[PDB]
C-alpha cells in the first residue's frame, strides 16, 4: 500500500512537503504579472508625412 | 477561510488535535501550484487568483473527508495506528478516481476557440494543477499527521483539553444532542423518501 | 533534507555536515603555503573534496547505525564501524593521491590551469582523509549521547 509506506515514516512526508513548499516559494518570484492576459491581436503601424 | 475551517473543525469534532491537519495542508497545496505554472509558461492575473480562491474549497473538502473518516474510525474503538490503516484502506481508490474525473472535467474546456477559450484556459489549468497537487498532498501528509498527533479516547487530558473543557462544557453536549436528534429525523426522512420513487 | 529523510532522524545528518570545512582548510593552507591565488580553477577543486568527505562520512555512519540497531552499545558500534572501513578509504586515498601528481608537475600548454587545481586537490586530500578517519566516530557518539 502506498499510504502504509508513508505512515511509518512521517519524516519522509515532511521532507517531501518542505521540498514542494521551497520550490513554490522560489518559483513564485519569477512569474510575470498583468491585469488581463494577451487578448489584443498584434498589429503594426506605419506612419508617413506629406 | 483558514480560520473558518479551523473553527468549524474544532466545533464539530471537539478535539484540538484534528485542527492541525488542515492548517498544514491548505498552504502547501497552494504554494506548490505556483511552481508548476512556471513549468507551463503562465502568468498570474485575475483568472488565476479566482481559480485559487475557488479550489481552496476543494482542498478543504478533501482534508475534511480524510480527517472525519479517521476520527470516525477512532470513535469506533481502535487504536490510532489500526484506525489509520483501516481508514486509508478505503479512501485511496476513490481519491484517485475523483482526481481523475476532475482532471477529465477541467482539461478539455481549455481548448475552446476565440476569446472565451482564451479566458477559460488559465482558470482551467490552474484549478487542475491545484487539485492534482492537493490529491497528492492528501495521499501522503494527512494520514501520517493523523497517526502522529491524534490520540486515543481513553488518554489522560492535557492542559489545553482541560481549558477547552472548562470553557466549553455544555455547548458541546447540547450540540451533540441536537445533532443526534437531527440525524435520526434525517434517517427517517430518507427512509420515507426511498419508498416512493416514480 | 535528503540525509534526514534517508536516515529517519533529524539529528544524524549534523555529524556528516559538520565535517566538510576541514577539507577546505587543508586546500586553503596548501594554496597559501605556495605563491597562489583563489582563482576559479581553485574554487572548482573544492567541490570534489566536499563530495568525497560526504561519501566517506555517510557510509561509516550507516555502518555504525546498523551495528547499533543490532544490540551493541554506541561505544562498540562506533569502534567497530571505524575499524571495518579502514581498507576502502586507504585504497581510494592512495589511488587519488598518486593519481594527481602529474597535474602538479605539468609543463607546456595550459600548465598553470592544471597546476592550480592539482595543488589544491593534492593538498586538500590529506586533510580530508585524516579528519574523516579521526573525527566522525566522536561526532556520532556525541550526537547519540545528546539524545539518549
Amino acid at each position: 500500500n502506498i499510504s502504509k509506506f508513508f505512515i511509518d515514516r512521517p519524516i519522509f512526508a515532511g521532507v517531501l512537503s518542505v521540498l514542494i513548499l521551497l520550490a513554490g516559494l522560489l518559483s513564485v518570484f519569477q512569474l510575470p504579472i498583468s491585469e488581463y492576459p494577451e487578448v489584443v491581436p498584434p498589429s503594426v503601424v506605419v506612419r508617413a508625412q506629406y | 477561510a483558514i480560520a473558518l475551517v479551523v473553527v468549524v473543525v474544532i466545533l464539530f469534532l471537539q478535539t484540538w488535535r484534528a485542527s492541525i491537519i488542515p492548517l498544514l495542508a491548505v498552504p502547501v497545496s497552494i504554494i506548490g501550484t505556483f511552481a508548476l505554472m512556471l513549468a507551463f509558461g503562465y502568468s498570474i492575473n485575475a483568472l488565476s487568483l479566482f481559480g485559487m480562491v475557488l479550489a481552496i474549497g476543494i482542498v478543504v473538502d478533501d482534508a475534511i473527508v480524510v480527517v472525519e473518516n479517521v476520527e470516525r474510525n477512532i470513535e469506533a474503538g481502535l487504536n490510532p495506528r489500526e484506525a489509520t490503516y483501516r481508514a486509508m484502506r478505503e479512501v485511496s481508490g476513490p481519491i484517485i478516481a475523483i482526481a481523475l474525473t476532475l482532471v477529465a472535467v477541467f482539461v478539455p474546456l481549455a481548448f475552446m476557440t476565440g476569446l472565451t477559450g482564451q479566458f477559460y484556459k488559465q482558470f482551467a489549468m490552474t484549478i487542475a494543477i491545484s487539485t492534482v497537487i492537493s490529491a497528492f498532498n492528501s495521499l501522503t501528509l494527512s494520514p501520517a499527521l493523523a497517526a502522529l498527533l491524534l490520540k486515543g479516547h481513553d488518554a489522560k487530558p492535557d492542559a489545553l483539553t482541560r481549558i477547552m473543557n472548562r470553557v466549553f462544557g455544555r455547548f458541546f453536549a447540547l450540540f451533540n444532542r441536537v445533532f443526534s436528534r437531527a440525524s435520526d429525523r434525517y434517517s427517517q426522512g430518507v427512509s420515507r423518501v426511498i419508498s416512493h420513487k416514480a | 533534507l535528503v540525509l534526514a529523510a534517508q536516515y529517519e532522524s533529524l539529528t544524524l545528518p549534523l555529524a556528516v555536515i559538520l565535517i566538510v570545512p576541514m577539507g577546505i582548510l587543508a586546500a586553503l593552507t596548501g594554496v597559501w603555503l605556495t605563491a597562489g591565488d583563489n582563482n576559479i580553477f581553485t574554487q572548482i577543486g573544492l567541490m570534489v573534496l566536499v563530495g568525497l568527505a560526504c561519501k566517506n562520512a555517510i557510509l561509516i555512519v550507516e555502518f555504525a547505525r546498523e551495528l547499533e540497531m543490532q544490540g551493541a552499545t554506541a561505544f562498540k558500534a562506533a569502534v567497530e564501524a571505524s575499524r571495518l572501513r579502514l581498507r576502502p578509504i586507504l585504497m581510494t586515498s592512495i589511488a587519488f593521491i598518486m593519481g594527481v601528481v602529474p597535474l602538479v608537475t605539468s609543463t607546456g600548454a595550459g600548465s598553470e590551469m592544471r597546476h592550480a587545481m592539482g595543488v589544491a586537490v593534492f593538498f586538500g586530500m590529506i586533510g580530508v582523509t585524516f579528519f574523516g578517519l579521526f573525527l566522525t566516530p566522536a561526532f556520532y557518539v556525541l550526537i547519540r549521547s545528546l539524545n539518549s
